[PDB]
C-alpha cells in the first residue's frame, strides 16, 4: 500500500509531536489489557493480573519503549518497509513465535491511544493515513513468515 | 458475556456523550469511509462527502440504537431484534464490516471523551461493540 | 504472493482436469446456498428460496460459466494477476458495488469444489497452491477498490 | 442458531466418518499448517512433519472433541466447558485462527466423504464448525 504525498506529510507532522517512550508504555498495556491472550508471551513479565497492574508495569513500558522505537525507525523509510521490518519478521517468526494476528491488533490500539492524546488534530484524514501505515508494518513484520 | 462492571463503565461513557451521540455517529461513519472504502460499497445511493445530510442522518440512526442496546444491555437480542431482522434479510452487509464500525466509533470516542476512556473502559467498550455487532449477525444463516 | 516453479505445475495440472462450466456453476451455487447473504447482488436470478432452487436456477449456472472462465484465464498470467485483473476490479466496484470480502468467500467455496471432485487427488499440498493462488485472485479484483 | 434440519445434516455427516476421525483430524491439521503457516507458531514444540506422532496424536484428541460436540449439539457449552477454560486461559490461541481450522475440516470432509457433502450438508457443517468457534473462545476476555 502507498502513501499519498499528503498522507505522508501528515503521517511525519503528528509524529514528529509523539512521545516515543510514553506512547508506547501506553499502547502495549493497552494491548495486554483489552485483548488478554496478547499476555501469553508476557510471562516474564510479572504482575499482569488487572489494569493498573499492566499499566503499571516497569516491564512492560520498557518493552512498549522498544517496540515503538523501531516502529518510529519505520517512519523514515515508508517506501521501503519491507526491507526495514526483515530482520524483525525473521525473529518474531523464528524465535519468539509470534502469530501475525498480534501485529494488526497492535497496530489498531497505537490508532486508539493517538487519537486520545490528539483529540481534535487526529483528523478523519489523518487517522486514514496512520491506518495505512499500520497496515504496512504489520505486513512487513508478516512478510517473513515461513 | 458482559460483566456487572463492563455494563457500568459502558452506562457512564455512553452516559457523557449524551445529546452528541448524533455527532459522534456522524463523525464514526465519516471515519469507517475514509479508512476502509470497501465499506462505501454498501452506500451507493449517498452522498458520501464531508458535512453530507445523508450521513448526518444515518450517523443519528445508528447512535440512537446503540443508545437503546445501552439502555438495554442485559437484554440485547430482544432490543435490537428488528435491527437484526433488517440487517440479515435486506441489507445483507458482509459480517467483516461489523468490526470496521466498531473500531471507528472507538476512534470517535478516544477523540472526544478521553479522561473517560481509560484503559478499563476501552476494554469495556470493545467487549460491548463486539456483542451488538454479534446480535446484529445472528439471523444471518 | 508467489508460486514456486513446483506449485505452479502443481496448479496448472489440475486446472488441466476442470470442466470449467461445471465447477463455476456448482461453486457459484455453493456460495449462494453456504452464505446466504450474496444473495444480494442476484434478485434478477429469479427462485433462490432454497439450495435445490439455487443449485438448478439457469441463470446462477451461466454466471458461474462466466466468473470461471474469467478466473481460468487468470491462471494463465500468475506472475501478473493485478494486470490481468484490473478492468474487473474496476467494474465490480465502480459498477456493480461488490464488497471485496465476497471474493473470498467464493474463493474457499471453490477449494472445496475442487477437494469434492478430485478427492485424493487434491492433496494437502495441492491444496496450499490453490489457497495460494485463490488469495492472489482476490487480491488484485480488490486493488483499484477506491 | 442451529436448525433442526442442520442438526440432522450434522448427525448424518460426521456419522459416516465413524472409525475414521483420527485419520480426518490428522489429515485437517496438516492441510492447515501448509495452508495457513502462521498457525504453526501455536506448535513450536512439534515435529510438524507429515506422519509425525504428535500430528497424529492431536489430530485424534480434536476430532474425539467434536465427535462429542455432535453427541451433545443441543448443549454445546456446557459439553465443551472445559476445553474453552483450556483455550482461553493456557492456550489463548488467538480467535482468528478457528475460522483456519474450520475450513481445513471442511475440505478434509469434502475430500473423503463426497457423496454426504452435498451444498445443504456443507451448510450445516459450516454453522456447526463457526458455533463451535464460538463456544472455545467465548471465556476469552
Ligand atoms: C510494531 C509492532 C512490533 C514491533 C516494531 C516490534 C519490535 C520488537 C523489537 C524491536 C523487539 C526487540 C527484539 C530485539 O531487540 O532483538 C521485540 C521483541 C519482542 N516482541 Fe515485538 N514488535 C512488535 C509487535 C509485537 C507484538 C504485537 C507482540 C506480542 C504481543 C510482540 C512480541 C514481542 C516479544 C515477546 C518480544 C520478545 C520479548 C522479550 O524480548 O523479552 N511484538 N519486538
Ligand atoms: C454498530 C453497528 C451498526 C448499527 C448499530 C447499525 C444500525 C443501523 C440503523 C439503526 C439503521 C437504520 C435502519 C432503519 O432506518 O430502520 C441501519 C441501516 C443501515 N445500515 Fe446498519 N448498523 C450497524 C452496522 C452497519 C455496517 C457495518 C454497515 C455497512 C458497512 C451498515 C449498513 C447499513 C445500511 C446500508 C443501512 C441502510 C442505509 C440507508 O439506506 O439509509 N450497518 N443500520
Ligand atoms: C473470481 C472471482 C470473480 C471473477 C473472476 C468475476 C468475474 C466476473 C465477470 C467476468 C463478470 C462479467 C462482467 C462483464 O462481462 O462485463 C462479473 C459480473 C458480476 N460479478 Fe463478478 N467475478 C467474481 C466474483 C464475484 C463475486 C464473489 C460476486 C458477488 C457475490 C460477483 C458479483 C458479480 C455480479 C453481481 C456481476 C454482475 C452480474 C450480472 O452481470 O448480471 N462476482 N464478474
Ligand atoms: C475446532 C477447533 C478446535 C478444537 C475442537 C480443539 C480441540 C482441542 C483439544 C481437544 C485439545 C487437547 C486439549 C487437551 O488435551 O486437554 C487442544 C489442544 C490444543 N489446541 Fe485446540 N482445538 C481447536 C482449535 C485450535 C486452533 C485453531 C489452534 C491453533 C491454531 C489450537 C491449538 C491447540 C494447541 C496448541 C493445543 C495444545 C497442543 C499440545 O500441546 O498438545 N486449537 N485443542
Amino acid at each position: 500500500v502507498h502513501l499519498t504525498p499528503e498522507e505522508k506529510s501528515a503521517v511525519t507532522a503528528l509524529w514528529g509531536k509523539v512521545n516515543v517512550d510514553e506512547v508506547g508504555g501506553e499502547a502495549l498495556g493497552r494491548l495486554l489489557v483489552v485483548y488478554p491472550w496478547t499476555q501469553r508471551f508476557f510471562e516474564s513479565f510479572g504482575d499482569l493480573s488487572t489494569p493498573d497492574a499492566v499499566m503499571g508495569n516497569p516491564k512492560v513500558k520498557a518493552h512498549g519503549k522498544k517496540v515503538l522505537g523501531a516502529f518510529s525507525d519505520g517512519l523514515a523509510h515508508l517506501d521501503n518497509l519491507k526491507g526495514t521490518f526483515a530482520t524483525l519478521s525473521e525473529l518474531h517468526c523464528d524465535k519468539l513465535h509470534v502469530d501475525p494476528e498480534n501485529f494488526r491488533l497492535l497496530g489498531n490500539v497505537l490508532v486508539c491511544v493517538l487519537a486520545h492524546h490528539f483529540g481534535k488534530e487526529f483528523t478523519p484524514p489523518v487517522q486514514a493515513a496512520y491506518q495505512k501505515v499500520v497496515a504496512g508494518v504489520a505486513n512487513a513484520l508478516a512478510h517473513k513468515y515461513h | 458475556v458482559l460483566s456487572p462492571a463492563d455494563k457500568t463503565n459502558v452506562k457512564a461513557a455512553w452516559g457523557k456523550v449524551g445529546a452528541h451521540a448524533g455527532e459522534y455517529g456522524a463523525e464514526a461513519l465519516e471515519r469507517m469511509f475514509l479508512s476502509f472504502p470497501t465499506t462505501k460499497t454498501y452506500f451507493p445511493h449517498f452522498d458520501l462527502s464531508h458535512g453530507s445530510a445523508q450521513v448526518k442522518g444515518h450517523g443519528k440512526k445508528v447512535a440512537d440504537a446503540l443508545t437503546n442496546a445501552v439502555a438495554h444491555v442485559d437484554d440485547m437480542p430482544n432490543a435490537l431484534s428488528a435491527l437484526s431482522d433488517l440487517h440479515a434479510h435486506k441489507l445483507r452487509v458482509d459480517p467483516v464490516n461489523f468490526k470496521l464500525l466498531s473500531h471507528c466509533l472507538l476512534v470517535t470516542l478516544a477523540a472526544h471523551l478521553p479522561a473517560e476512556f481509560t484503559p478499563a473502559v476501552h476494554a469495556s467498550l470493545d467487549k460491548f461493540l463486539a456483542s451488538v455487532s454479534t446480535v446484529l449477525t445472528s439471523k444471518y444463516r
